[PDB]
C-alpha cells in the first residue's frame, strides 16, 4: 500500500499543524485511516479512526474538539490500486503533544477486526518547541 | 495507563515465552477483543494477532495466543534475536477505538 507520510514539522506552543500521509497501491476508500502517536513520556496513545469513504469518525475522548480530521477524494490511477491522501489538524498544542506521529491503513473491510491499524507509515517527528 | 502488562518478561533462545495483558472491567477480556503488535522503538509497528488468536498474514506459526476471562496471553515459541523488541497489546471492539496498554520488553538469552 506504500503509505507515505508527508514530513515533519517543528512548531511553537499554540500553533496549528496539519500532518498528512499519502497512499499509492490500494483502494483508498476501502480502508480506514488510523491516526496514532507515540510520545516519549507515555508511549502509544492512539488518536482516532477516520473513514475515507463516509464521514464517520471515531475520536478518543481525550482529543475531542482539539483535533479536526478529514480525508481527500481518491484519485483513480487504476482499478483496485488508487491513490489519495488524508490529514488532520491538531489545535492548541501542549508540550505533551510531541514525539512521533503515524498514519495507518485499516486491516479489513468487514468483520469484528475492521478499522484496526494494519499498514503503518514511516512516521514523522514533532518537537512542539 | 488502563491496560497494563508485566513491563518485562524474558526467556532463552529456542524456548517458549508468555506475555500477559490485564486490566479493569472497562477493558475486560470477556467483552473486548485483544490485538497484539510488535513495536520496535523508532520503527513502524507490525501487526501480529488482530483478534486474541487470529494470526496476521506473513507471521510465522511460532506466534500464537489465547484469552482468559481476566487476561489475554501471547505465546512466542522459539525466541529469536529479532524478538527482543517491545511488544504491545491494545483492546478494542468493532464500534470503538483500540486502547493501547503498556509495553513488555523481551530479553533473549544466550547470545554471543
Ligand atoms: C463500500 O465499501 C465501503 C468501504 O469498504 C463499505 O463500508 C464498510 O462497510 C463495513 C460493513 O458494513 C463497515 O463495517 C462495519 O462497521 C461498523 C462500525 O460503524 C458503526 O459504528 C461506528 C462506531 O465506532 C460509527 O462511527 C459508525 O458511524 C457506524 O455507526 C460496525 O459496527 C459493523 O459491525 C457489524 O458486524 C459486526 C460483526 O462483524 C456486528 O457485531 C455488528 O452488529 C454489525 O453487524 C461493521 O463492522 C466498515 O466500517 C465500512 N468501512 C468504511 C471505510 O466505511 C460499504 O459498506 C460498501 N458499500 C456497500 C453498498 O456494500
Ligand atoms: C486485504 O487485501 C489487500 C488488497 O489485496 C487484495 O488481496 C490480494 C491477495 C489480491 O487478491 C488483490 O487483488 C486484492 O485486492 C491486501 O493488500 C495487498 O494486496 C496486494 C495485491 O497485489 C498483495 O500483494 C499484498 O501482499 C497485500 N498486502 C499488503 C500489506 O500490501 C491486504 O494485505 C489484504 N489484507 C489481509 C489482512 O489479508
Amino acid at each position: 500500500g506504500q503509505l507515505v507520510q508527508s514530513g515533519a514539522e517543528l512548531k511553537k506552543p499554540g500553533a496549528s499543524v496539519k500532518i498528512s500521509c499519502k497512499t499509492s497501491g490500494y483502494r483508498f476508500n476501502f480502508y480506514h485511516i488510523n491516526w496514532i502517536r507515540q510520545t516519549a513520556g507515555r508511549g502509544p496513545e492512539w488518536m482516532g479512526w477516520i473513514s475515507p469513504y463516509s464521514g464517520d469518525k471515531n475520536l478518543a475522548p481525550a482529543f475531542q474538539d482539539r483535533v479536526i480530521m478529514t480525508t481527500d477524494t481518491e484519485v483513480p490511477v487504476t482499478s483496485f490500486t488508487s491513490t489519495g491522501a488524508a490529514y488532520m489538524e491538531i489545535r492548541n498544542l501542549k508540550f505533551d503533544d510531541t514525539g512521533t506521529y503515524f498514519c495507518a491503513k485499516g486491516l479489513l473491510r468487514d468483520g469484528s477486526s475492521t478499522w484496526l491499524p494494519y499498514l503503518w507509515g514511516q512516521g514523522t517527528l514533532l518537537t512542539v518547541s | 495507563s488502563v491496560l497494563t502488562q508485566s513491563a518485562s518478561v524474558s526467556g532463552s533462545l529456542g524456548q517458549s515465552v508468555t506475555i500477559s495483558c490485564t486490566g479493569p472491567n472497562s477493558v475486560c477480556c470477556s467483552h473486548k477483543s485483544i490485538s497484539w503488535y510488535q513495536w520496535p522503538p523508532g520503527r513502524a509497528p507490525t501487526l501480529i494477532i488482530y483478534e486474541d488468536n487470529e494470526r496476521a498474514p506473513g507471521i510465522s506459526p511460532r506466534f500464537s495466543g489465547y484469552k482468559s476471562y481476566w487476561s489475554a496471553y501471547l505465546t512466542i515459541s522459539d525466541l529469536r534475536p529479532e524478538d527482543e523488541t517491545t511488544y504491545y497489546c491494545c483492546s478494542y471492539t468493532h464500534n470503538s477505538g483500540c486502547v493501547f496498554g503498556t509495553g513488555t520488553k523481551v530479553s533473549v538469552l544466550g547470545q554471543s
